[PDB]
């Protein structure tokens, strides 16, 4: 993705403050609640009936953490998104058969969660840069489809 | 806005928005123009700068129409008829742009009402905004 | 299926499909599995090879449900209620896949009814298939 | 895009039979009728009220021909889609501000038109290859967004 130097610096500064466990668990949980067809891929996590069961599920928190860690890698490798996500693209296409539209959905949920956590500090300009990042990750994950 | 439980969540959440509906509408427009520059195309006659008076006024109109909608959840097509014609027949707004505005409004609510923006409420709101979008694009169907 | 003019076009076009609804349903499924391999995931218990008996039988079920729908254009949610529960609550079908099946059905109609598949009719059918898709995914809303 | 040698050959053979004027005019016309928000970009073409006015409009036919010619270039340059469409991507993003979702829509309409023109010769296997092509062109046009 193409950010100005000022934009990149603001993106990186916010990431310093991101708790990958709290944010990641909340982001995956909301995806599963707001877009319930996504629960199909996570049957092995057990009880995903209602919002309470999803948000408190230890497997949802642990996997959400892994997803955010991987996002974090993208944020620190903005020049080589395709290379950073090549292996994960293969897994998601070849093995899991996830439609790419869902990568966009998770990206937008992550932005909503960042907005919830950072409030007024998550300015319209900062969201605009994060939208770039999110789209770049989605495109990199879709590359082997 | 659909199931009984969703109508209840939407009415309750919008009560917390209260008199800030106009302000949030304006902010959501700002987040949309910056995050998704393709949308600025529909507003050539506006000053689109931060704090612009026209964006403020238009955000108020958007907030009022959403407030209307929440009061008429059982008949959205009836309540929003004038707006369907405007957006679909006169303006020819690309349906994708409604999904973008919805995301920006949800983002804006998260900023201002973090304790009230629970997973259950987020899900109901999403459905509500999708129902409004369908109505505004229904002339395409 | 929506405006009076669209209902008329849809009823008329489906009259030309007639007793071939099952055959076209099967062919549309075949075009979908080949063109969009992600969809094969919902059918692990099927033989998905060309000419497969299970795809033939299932295509007939799809064709019959569409034929039902055309007879109940004024109450699709009522007529298709059992199917909403199945696709959205039991099977959890990703909504994107309905757009893919719709495209493949339109493709199949173009092949078999080239003179009857006019721009006006194509537009009405698109709206009809979108209306059916909305109903089948309505539990998500 | 990645087609087998057999797939590429079948794609090319069909293209030999494509009348870019007839197919192109019909494809653009149907896009304008079936997805009426697209008419916004073509205001300068004049009367686009009803299906009859669209399908018989000389500017719609002339532009449809140009679009198909450009598709034809992609079909003969399947290894370098990004390079082939770089200039057109810039025009569509920077100057026209067309949402990329519409490139997918036009691609699918073109497939429906090919199906109408070739009937039983447009087999499920041949459509599958064309779906690849269509997605590859859409992705190449979206690259500078
Ligand atoms: C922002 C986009 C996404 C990122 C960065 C991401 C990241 C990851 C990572 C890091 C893993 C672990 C792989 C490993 O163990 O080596 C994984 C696995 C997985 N992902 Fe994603 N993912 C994304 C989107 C999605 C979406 C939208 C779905 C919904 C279908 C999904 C479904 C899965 C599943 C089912 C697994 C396997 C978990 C298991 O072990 O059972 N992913 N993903
Ligand atoms: C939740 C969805 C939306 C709602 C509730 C809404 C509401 C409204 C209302 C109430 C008006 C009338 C203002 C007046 O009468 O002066 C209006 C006008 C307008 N809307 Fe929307 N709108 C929505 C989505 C969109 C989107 C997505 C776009 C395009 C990106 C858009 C573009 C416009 C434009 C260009 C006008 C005319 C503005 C002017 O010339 O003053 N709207 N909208
Ligand atoms: C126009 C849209 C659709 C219609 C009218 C339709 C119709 C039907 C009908 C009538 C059945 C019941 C068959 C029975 O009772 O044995 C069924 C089952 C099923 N459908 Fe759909 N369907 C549609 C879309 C889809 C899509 C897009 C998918 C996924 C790609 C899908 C996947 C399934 C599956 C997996 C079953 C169960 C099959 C079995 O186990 O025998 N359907 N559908
Ligand atoms: C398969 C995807 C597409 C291809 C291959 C394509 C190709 C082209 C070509 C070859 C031109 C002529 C550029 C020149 O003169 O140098 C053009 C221009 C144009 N395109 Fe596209 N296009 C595509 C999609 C779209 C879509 C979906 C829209 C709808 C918004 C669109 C809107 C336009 C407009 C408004 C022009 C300018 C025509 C004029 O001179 O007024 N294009 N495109």
């Amino acid at each position: 993705v193409q950010l100005s130097g000022e934009e990149k610096a603001a993106v990186l500064a916010l990431w310093d403050k991101v708790n990958e466990e709290e944010v990641g668990g909340e982001a995956l949980g909301r995806l599963l609640v707001v877009y319930p067809w996504t629960q199909r891929f996570f049957d092995s996590f057990g009880d995903l009936s209602n919002p309470g069961a999803v948000m408190g599920n230890p497997k949802v928190k642990a996997h959400g953490k892994k997803v955010l860690h991987s996002f974090g890698e993208g944020v620190h490798h903005l020049d080589n998104l395709k290379g950073t996500f090549a292996a994960l693209s293969e897994l998601h296409c070849d093995k899991l058969h996830v439609d790419p539209e869902n990568f966009r959905l998770l990206g937008n949920v992550l932005v909503v969660v960042l907005a919830r956590h950072f409030g007024k500090d998550f300015t319209p300009e900062l969201q605009a840069s994060y939208q770039k990042v999110v789209a770049g990750v989605a495109n990199a994950l879709a590359h082997k489809y | 806005v659909l199931s009984a439980a969703d109508k209840t969540n939407v009415k309750a959440a919008w009560s917390k928005v209260g008199g800030h509906a106009g302000e949030y509408g304006a902010e959501a427009l700002e987040r949309m123009f910056l995050g998704f520059p393709t949308t600025k195309t529909y507003f050539p006659h506006f000053d689109l700068s931060h704090g612009s008076a026209q964006v403020k006024a238009h955000g108020k109109k958007v907030g009022d129409a959403l407030t209307l909608a929440v009061g008429h959840l059982d008949d959205l097509p009836g309540a929003l008829s004038d707006l369907s014609n405007l957006h679909a027949h006169k303006l020819r707004v690309d349906p994708v742009n409604f999904k973008l505005l919805s995301h920006c409004l949800l983002s804006t609510l998260a900023v201002h009402l973090p304790n009230d923006f629970t997973p259950a409420v987020h899900a109901s709101l999403d459905k509500f905004l999708s129902s409004v979008s369908t109505v505004l694009t229904s002339k395409y169907r």
